[PDB]
């Protein structure tokens, strides 16, 4: 390093190239995967990360984890990325998917550090990774009866071991009734913003409730507000974009006049445009009025006097919900208030929620949508609650689009090994390093499971893979007996999609570092 | 044992993984376990002396120096500074407890506490966390069902309110405004039975009014069926007391009319001028003659007004009252039975409430003037009305009454009872030891270690109390195995019986459900935790 | 014209399951109720609606 | 902007809404479909109205798209979906499309 009168870029530029470099790559995802590993099937952990402001989360999740840690390296940004990919398309194992990748790479890194072409390692890759979702297309078990009770079951089985990895996993059955009695009310899209989820303090994790309407908290009423009642058998419910106050006419309207008696016909002209809104409303037949805009005290007191229920300042979202469940429609104007526009529920209802006030609208026969109220002793126990059901939620709707499914427990990635390391028996020989390879690799997550489990991970996995030689598919890992069992009639039923998304995502991120030679770090600017 | 790893490469090149990484710390495996089960340890024992009749108080001071005594849980911990976040879930454990019940924040955190502090010896003995975690949950299932299976019915009607009065002196036994014990109980039952909807439904808390002044005595403390005011008489020369007064509710003030847009209204002569001074004059004489019209003789303003007003309304033989907040004029029309009115031309006489008695109420030496609107009708809002001798016992009273209309309302909503004093937690704890005999060996031990953390209670009633804590609650144990009576409990006051029925120690069964549960749920979020990453930055 | 051809990156579903659209793709909702249209007749305005 | 009033007109007679925010977009879309960006709120004459195959709202992944479908093996703007799972990848094979 002679020094140049003029260097080349900038100073401080930091350049690291060759072999060392990649295997520090392959260090760094080593370590970014060993952030989430004890997080993994039902015997798995949560992980507690506090930011800088002191606002503490804890989580069971591989992709929220990954993102709340402040990961720069630039190779090991690639899992948080594929976590991320993971939870977009699919929803659940976003942490396979980087155990995965950081095993294929920990894999090739012997190849690697002997002066291995990485083409060769990339190649082997993509053809391993091919056969596999092959064989996961293949051997995937669906049921073409189009029974609605065994649809049904299969959708509870798949959402149950989506959720028997969490704080909610002793109430599991309860909780994917609920997750998909609430899917399957959803239409054609399945969009998430049709499910409410709502969390209140206080209350055993048994007091969850899911509601087949709509449920939102009361929303800053005005004086005489407790002077309506708060039951109604029959309502009819007036959606409204409307603002029900004494106001300027508009920001930019003026008055000019001259005489008093206009002056008086000015006032009473105001207090005449409120009351024909509120009287076009009461005559509409509704009894409970929400909108999007604020509901004055004046349009309270007259509903009030009416025996009429009022709310402002209703979220959006709430009131798409609501819209949905009673089939009214959102009125920016009360000049056509007809009966189409109205919304109808058998029972309205504003009870005390754990130290709250919440407006219930249930018996909604034609109801596109629900909300789920969830009851904890404390904040982030709600929060990994919704995460949870999320999780659930996403499984759910996956297998309503498909309902192929593999046997969990580690017995797709121990059968795609054992088919992988046929395949590669069978090829010259360069080739069949790399495969083998990959099909070991395909072994973490069993051996992550009995780790997590506390078991001896060598003895479980050599019964499996002698199982699995000598026949039979779905053998995994049994958590609660100590040993091994056909994961098939055990109902650890997950989407083929699942896994399939996740091999993909390990490969291509596993291929895309090793494709990298040189890592170049520019001065901040 | 922090900032995760550090290698800096094998050859020796740079290696950063995450931003910050050589200030961040981190716990990892059963060390976190058991930093996190010292803390809770730490928590529970500083909240234990505090239970029970005879436990004791915190006397609590915030930033700015202000100071509360206090003997509830909740508070306590609200008010802690805590930078542990096992910390701060116990505090957000008894946060809930109070939420959802309102009585019983003290002991959540005690049992977490005992639970915790089994599950360490169990881990230490080579025991998955999430094997303790479901032995816990199975055992409080069973305990849950024995609640329920020992739990009494009370009546929660009008006629007869001892049961209710016995539990609201239960309530508050172990707060400070034990010396007018059944003065408190009493009114709480009173204020509660008055506003409830009756079919079982909710008891809406806004509905009473708590309000607290200083001077007095503590059992000046009374309960009014009515609205109490911070206000007066506008008019220093008005009366001070209408009797039968006809209310006048209106949110309109006595002020010549203004239109919200944005107005301006033109003089061009003195003919303008004139009609101007004539329009104002004479619409102060039409709202004045408008309130009259109807026959009231009190007027309760929101907005407030001006002295032609005044004038007026005092040389008209008509009190009024300005500038009350938006909740007291909903209290107001909601317990005198009159209608809100938003303006003038709106007022007709079926609108009017109508008030047994309005008076001005002075408080000694102090100037202060308060107001007192009751004999109503049928009110259907109560207020409290809180005296004592400093504002410190004042707040405590406050809260303690909250507490009584909390476990009131808890009635109100199921009318299952438990006998307290420890009774409750010995027979679950007898409950889950029995099963635990049927089941399989693994799960034994963490169903006795629940058990065992049941058990604190009655220890800590009975330490509290200055009694052996090991022979009392063995002694109390046996005499309950021995003849089936689970009703048998700590005498924390000495009365010379153990039967809490007869002393009349009084729980509500969700409760203590309620109890368990949240307990048990804080205790396997933090039993699940492994990996603690804080940014250990030490920030100012 | 290159500009002709547009480019939209929609994360999640392996490379291999790209594929090639004879329109545009607008990473955003629509404003109103109705969401599908199967015999299209866009009016388009640059002004404010 | 679409104004509340005007929205809630559209929702009465079954219009489609969608705002573009960049006038570029604006453009390429009047290409592809054949409209000529009015500059009032005049309804558009035979020759200014657009044609569609087409137009729906759909999820690919967890983003919510517009799609203007055109049935035809023919158009003046054609776009590439391009799926990955990561941005980088995605932008170096948008670089190779490129
Ligand atoms: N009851 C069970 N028995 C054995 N394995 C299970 C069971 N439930 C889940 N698993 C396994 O745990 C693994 C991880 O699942 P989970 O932690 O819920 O989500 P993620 O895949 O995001 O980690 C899955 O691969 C699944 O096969
Ligand atoms: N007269 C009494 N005799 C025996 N035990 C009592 C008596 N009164 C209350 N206790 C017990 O004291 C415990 C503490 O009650 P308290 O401190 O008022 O509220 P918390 O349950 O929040 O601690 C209760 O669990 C109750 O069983
Ligand atoms: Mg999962
Ligand atoms: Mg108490």
């Amino acid at each position: 390093m002679m020094p140049t009168p003029v260097i080349l870029l900038k100073e401080g530029t930091d350049s690291s190239q060759g072999i060392p470099q990649l295997v520090s790559n392959i260090s760094a995802c080593q370590v970014i995967a060993e952030a989430v590993r004890t997080t993994l099937g039902p015997r798995g952990m949560d992980k507690l990360i506090v930011d800088g402001r002191g606002k503490a989360t804890i989580s069971n999740d591989g992709a929220t984890i990954l993102k709340l840690l402040d990961v720069v390296h630039p190779a090991a940004k690639t899992l948080v990325d594929i976590a991320k990919s993971q939870d977009a398309e699919v929803g659940d194992g976003t942490t396979s998917v980087t155990l995965l990748a950081a095993e294929f790479l920990k894999q090739v890194k012997p190849y690697v550090e002997e002066g291995l072409h990485p083409q060769i390692i990339i190649r082997a890759f993509r053809t391993a990774t091919q056969l596999a979702v092959n064989k996961i297309k293949e051997i995937a078990v669906t049921v073409k009866k189009a029974d609605k009770v065994e649809q049904r079951k299969l959708l509870e089985k798949c959402a149950m071991t989506a959720l028997s990895s969490k704080l909610i996993s002793q109430q599991k059955a309860f909780f994917a009734k609920m997750v998909v009695d609430a899917v399957m009310m959803l239409d054609d899209l399945l969009q998430l913003k049709m499910i409410g989820i709502k969390k209140v303090q206080g209350g055993a994790l048994e007091d969850s409730q899911l509601v087949a309407g709509v449920a939102f908290k009361k929303t800053f009423s005005y004086a005489g507000f407790e002077m309506q009642p708060k039951k109604y058998h029959n309502p009819k419910i007036a959606l409204l974009n409307v603002e029900l106050e004494l106001k300027a006419e508009k920001d930019n309207a003026e008055i000019r006049v001259h005489t008093v008696e206009d002056y008086q016909a000015i006032v009473d002209a105001e207090w005449n445009i409120l009351y024909d809104k509120l009287e076009k409303i009461h005559h509409s037949g509704a009894k409970v009025v929400l909108s999007k805009l604020p509901i004055g005290d004046v349009a309270t007191q007259y509903f009030a006097d009416r025996d009429m229920f009022c709310a402002g300042r209703v979220p959006e979202e709430d009131l798409k919900r609501t819209m949905m469940a009673c089939g009214g429609s959102i009125q920016t104007s009360v000049n056509a208030l007809s009966a189409d526009v109205l919304g109808r529920c058998q029972v309205f209802e504003e009870t005390q929620i754990g130290g709250e006030r919440y407006n219930f609208f249930t018996g909604c026969p034609k109801a596109k949508t629900c909300t789920f109220i969830l009851r904890g002793g404390a904040e982030q126990f709600m929060e990994e609650t919704e995460r949870s059901l999320h999780d659930a939620i996403m499984i759910v709707r996956r297998a309503i689009k498909n309902d192929s499914v593999v046997a969990g427990g580690g017995a797709i990635e121990m059968e795609l090994s054992k088919y992988l390391r046929d395949y590669s028996r069978t090829i010259p020989g360069k080739q069949q390093l790399l495969i083998g390879a990959y099909a070991k690799a395909l072994e973490i997550i069993p051996r992550q499971l009995c780790d997590n489990a506390g078991f001896d991970a060598t003895n479980i996995l050599n019964k499996l893979r002698a199982r699995h030689a000598q026949g039979g598919t779905w053998y995994g890992v049994d958590i609660n007996n100590e040993d091994i069992a056909d994961n098939f009639e055990a109902f650890v039923w997950e989407p083929a999609m699942v896994r399939i998304n996740a091999l993909t995502a390990a490969s291509e991120a596993a291929c895309l570092i090793v494709s990298v030679d040189e890592t170049i770090k520019n001065p901040r600017s | 044992a922090s900032m995760g790893t550090l290698a800096f490469d094998e050859y020796g090149r740079p290696f950063l993984i995450i931003k910050d990484q050589d200030r961040k710390s981190r716990l990892m495996g059963l060390e976190a376990l058991k930093s996190h089960i010292m803390a809770a340890k730490a928590v529970a024992n500083t909240m234990r002396t505090s239970l029970g009749p005879n436990g004791l108080d915190k006397m609590m001071v915030d930033k700015d120096g202000d100071v509360t005594v206090t003997n509830d849980g909740a508070t306590i911990l609200s008010m802690m500074d805590v930078d542990h976040q096992i910390a701060k879930l116990m505090v957000e454990l008894s946060k809930s407890q109070d939420d959802e019940i309102g009585d019983g924040t003290t002991g959540v955190v005690v049992l977490a506490g005992a639970l915790l502090e089994e599950a360490e010896q169990l881990l230490d003995r080579g025991i998955h966390p999430i094997r303790i975690a479901d032995g816990y949950e199975q055992a409080a299932r069973v305990a849950i069902e024995h609640l329920d299976k020992i739990s009494d019915s009370v009546l929660v009607d009008i006629k007869d309110t001892e049961p209710l009065i016995q539990t609201a002196k239960t309530t508050l036994g172990s707060k400070v405004v034990n010396s007018c014990h059944r003065q408190m109980a009493e009114i709480a039952v009173n204020a509660v039975l008055t506003v409830a909807d009756m079919e079982r439904r909710d008891v809406d808390f806004e509905l009473i009014k708590v309000e607290g002044k200083v001077g007095g005595r503590l059992e000046d403390t009374k309960l009014i069926k009515g609205v109490i005011v911070d206000k007066d008489f506008s008019h220093p020369q008005m009366p001070k007391k209408v009797e039968d007064a006809k209310i006048a509710i209106l949110t309109c003030p006595f002020e010549p009319p203004k239109p919200k847009t944005k107005h301006k209204l033109d003089v061009t002569s003195v003919e303008d001028y004139k009609a101007l001074q004539k329009y104002e004059k004479e619409k102060f004489e039409e709202m004045i003659q408008q309130i009259k019209e109807t026959g009231a003789n009190l007027a309760i303003c929101q907005w407030g007004f001006d002295d032609e007003a005044n004038h007026l309304l005092l040389q008209n033989n008509l009190p009024a009252v300005r500038w009350v907040g938006g909740p007291e004029i909903e209290l107001i029309a909601i317990a005198t039975g009159g209608r809100i009115v938003p303006r003038f031309s709106e007022l007709t006489a079926e609108k009017l409430g109508f008030a047994g008695l309005v008076q001005e109420i002075s408080f000694g030496t102090t100037k202060d003037k308060m107001l007192v609107i009751e004999q109503c009708k049928n009110s259907r809002a109560v207020t409290i009305f809180i005296r004592g001798g400093n504002k410190m016992i004042i707040e405590e009273a406050k809260r303690s009454l909250h507490d009584a209309l909390c476990v009131i309302r808890n009635l109100i909503r199921d009318n299952r009872v438990v006998y307290g004093g420890g009774a409750a937690e010995i027979s679950c704890a007898l409950a889950v030891s029995q099963e635990a005999d049927k089941c399989p060996t693994l799960e034994q031990y963490a169903m006795r270690a629940f058990a065992d953390a049941l058990e604190v209670i009655p220890m800590a009633l009975s330490e509290n109390s200055g009694m052996n804590p090991i022979q009392t609650m063995t002694e109390v144990r046996a005499r309950q195995v021995k003849e089936m009576n689970p009703a048998l409990g700590i005498d924390c006051l000495h009365k010379g019986t153990n039967d809490m029925k007869q002393q009349h120690v009084i729980e509500t069964l969700i409760g203590k459900k309620q109890q368990i549960s949240l307990a048990t749920q804080m205790v396997r979020m933090i039993l699940k935790i492994d990996d603690i990453r804080k940014p250990g930055e030490s920030e100012e | 014209n290159v500009d002709n051809i547009r480019v939209c990156k929609i994360l999640g579903s392996g490379i291999s399951s790209s594929s090639v659209l004879h329109g545009m793709v607008f990473k955003k909702e629509t404003e109103g109720d109705v969401t599908s249209v199967k015999d299209a007749k866009i009016a388009v305005y640059s002004c404010p609606f | 902007k679409v104004a509340d009033m005007a929205l809630h007109y559209a929702n009465k007679y079954n219009i489609m809404l969608v705002r573009l925010n960049s006038k570029w977009d604006l453009r390429r879309l009047c290409k592809t479909v054949g409209a000529t960006a009015l500059p009032r709120l005049t309804p558009p004459v035979l020759e200014e109205m657009g044609h569609c195959d087409s137009v729906y709202l759909s999820e690919v992944g967890d983003t919510q798209v517009v799609v203007f479908k055109h049935e035809k093996e023919d158009g003046a703007i054609s776009t590439i979906v391009l799926r990955g799972s990561t941005d980088n990848l995605m932008d170096d094979i948008e670089r190779a499309v490129d």
